[PDB]
């Protein structure tokens, strides 16, 4: 983050510190969170909406970057969130509640927190 | 039932 | 997928060699804690039935008995029966709208054989007409037992219809006479008539699941089940309605029954999937919908219709019935002549195999020949000529009654 790193470079730049020491102890802190989903829908607007549930899986795969949805819980799956940024949280919340606030009610389905 | 005597000769004379 | 022949298996045959002689090998099957093996179920085959200008019907290599350039046209099918004498009553559920029957006789057990016509005891109401005489003792005790035993088994054929195809004395471990057995089940067993251009239907029997962990969310997923056709031939990609489907809970009206249809992809056919559903066997139906509803184990016992179908489905039931005046076939002289079959009591569990779906039977009012019942879940209307009432009399089930929709 100070990539202007000059003014007594000791060495070439920081030699013994930057071989492992500067790099060696970043000490990043993060806490695992696992915000869930439960969407489904039924009907023939529900067949359109179960196509739209599968593309909702596609949609929280590719649009707003929730990453690596796995298939371990056979009724309903998970979407991941890990702090390297922490500002993925409000974006994921805004989009999941935009899903519940405009997406599902136009297609007459069931979903909550 | 001729099939039975067919067995009785050939099957049991050659195989179990 | 061509023939739903039945089989009646009592104790201690050696069953994988005879069934795999007439079905090839076992399917890859899965998801343990299944359903109890005295309930409704179906068979399958990984083979086909054909000939090679030959009594022998081998497995699909074209030379090894000799040549004969096999007809890759159809595939044989089958209906399961494991080798214990318990396999009576669910088979008699299955002995109504199947195609034919095997008939299994051993010599390992009692030679004045008790179980076979103890097993085969609906030769009047439903269909039981195409059988074979099949001795399973060439192994332990030789020609004296078989000598008296052919008189034993021809003492069966008189009014009890036990003469559909004569004796085959084998042990299927040798796989012997399967050239002759296959010649019998090609020629001496016919194929009954069907309908073709009828609007197709299905009641769901054996559900599955195809979303084991480890894939992506962009996969095509859905609800795969099992079934077999009663009418029509079912193509791919149309309005495939399931009429109540889910139990419509807190349903306050009549038009509050939900319009739910689907599409279809997989129709498993041993090597392929012919998208027009080939009847006469287990069909591998897989639905388009991606719910928690059908692709779980939640769905057994619902219809396959179309938009604007005929049956309206509610609970208003009244049935006309009668009974069986002993436990059917069982008569053991060592203190078993009081296996009593008691009249329909009020509020008693049953099994009402209306058509080919197992729902437990509850009852509400008892007359001598008719009864007003209410049932454990909403159940479609299939047929009035048979309502196969079964009832607890022992550790497992036995069938007790015959019914009529009123």
């Amino acid at each position: 983050d100070p990539s202007i790193l000059d003014s007594l470079d000791l060495n070439e730049d920081e030699r013994e510190v930057l071989i492992n020491n500067i790099n060696r102890r970043l000490t990043p802190q993060a806490v695992k969170i696992r915000a869930d989903i439960e969407v489904a829908c039924y009907g023939y607007e529900g067949i359109d909406a179960v196509k739209e549930a599968l593309r909702a899986g596609l949609n929280c795969s590719t649009e707003n970057m929730p990453i690596k949805i796995n298939l371990i819980a056979p009724p309903r799956y998970v979407m991941t969130t890990t702090t390297l940024e922490r500002t993925e949280g409000l974006s994921v919340l805004s989009q999941a509640m935009a899903v519940i606030k405009e997406k599902i009610e136009e297609k007459r389905g069931v979903f909550n927190v | 039932d001729y099939t039975y005597e067919e067995l009785l000769n050939r099957v049991f004379n050659i195989m179990r | 997928a061509t023939i739903n022949i039945g089989t009646i298996g009592h104790v201690a045959h050696g069953k994988s060699t005879v069934v795999k002689a007439i079905s090839g090998v076992h399917t890859v099957r899965f998801k343990n804690e299944l359903e109890r093996n005295i309930t409704i179920k179906l068979g399958y085959a990984n083979a086909k039935i054909y000939k090679l200008d030959d009594p022998s019907c081998p497995r699909p290599e074209c030379y090894r008995g000799t040549k004969g350039n096999f007809k890759l046209v159809r595939h044989v099918s089958f209906v399961d029966c494991p080798g214990h004498d318990i396999l009576m009553a669910t088979m008699l559920n299955g002995a109504a709208v199947m195609d034919a029957a095997l008939l299994l006789i051993a010599g390992n057990e009692s030679c004045p054989q008790p179980q076979t016509s103890e097993h085969l005891a609906a030769i009047e109401i439903m269909k039981l007409k195409h059988i074979l005489i099949l001795q399973n003792k060439i192994d332990l005790v030789k020609e004296s037992q078989a000598k008296e035993q052919y008189e034993q088994i021809l003492a069966f054929v008189q009014g009890t219809v036990a003469e559909g195809a004569p004796i085959i004395p084998i042990s299927a471990q040798l796989k012997y006479n399967i050239e002759v057995v296959c010649e019998y089940i090609v020629k001496k067993i016919p194929v009954p008539p069907r309908d073709f251009t009828s609007e197709p239907r299905l009641i769901v029997i054996r559900s599955f699941d195809v979303n084991k962990p480890g894939c992506e969310v962009d996969d095509l997923k859905g609800g795969v089940a099992g079934g077999s056709i009663l009418k029509g031939v079912l193509k791919v990609g149309q309005e495939i309605e399931v009429r109540p489907g889910i139990v419509s809970k807190d349903s306050e009206g009549k038009l509050m029954c939900k319009p739910i249809f689907s599409k279809i992809v997989s129709l498993f056919a041993e090597h392929n999937d012919l998208q027009y559903a080939a009847p006469g066997g287990l069909i591998g139906v897989g639905t388009k919908i991606d719910p928690t509803l059908c692709r779980a184990d939640r769905m057994v016992g619902q219809v396959l219709g179309a938009v604007g179908a005929l049956p309206e489905i509610f609970t208003e039931l009244e049935i006309s019935y009668f009974l069986l005046r002993r436990l059917l076939g069982v008569r053991t002289e060592g203190d078993k002549k009081a296996a009593k079959v008691q009249k329909l009591s009020k509020n008693e569990v049953l099994m009402v195999n209306i058509g080919s779906l197992s729902t437990g039977g509850r009852v509400s009012a008892v007359k001598a020949d008719l009864g007003k019942i209410v049932l454990t879940n909403p159940v479609c209307t299939e047929v009035g000529e048979k309502i196969a009432l079964s009832r607890r009399v022992e550790k497992h089930w036995r069938l007790i009654g015959w019914g009529q929709i009123r």
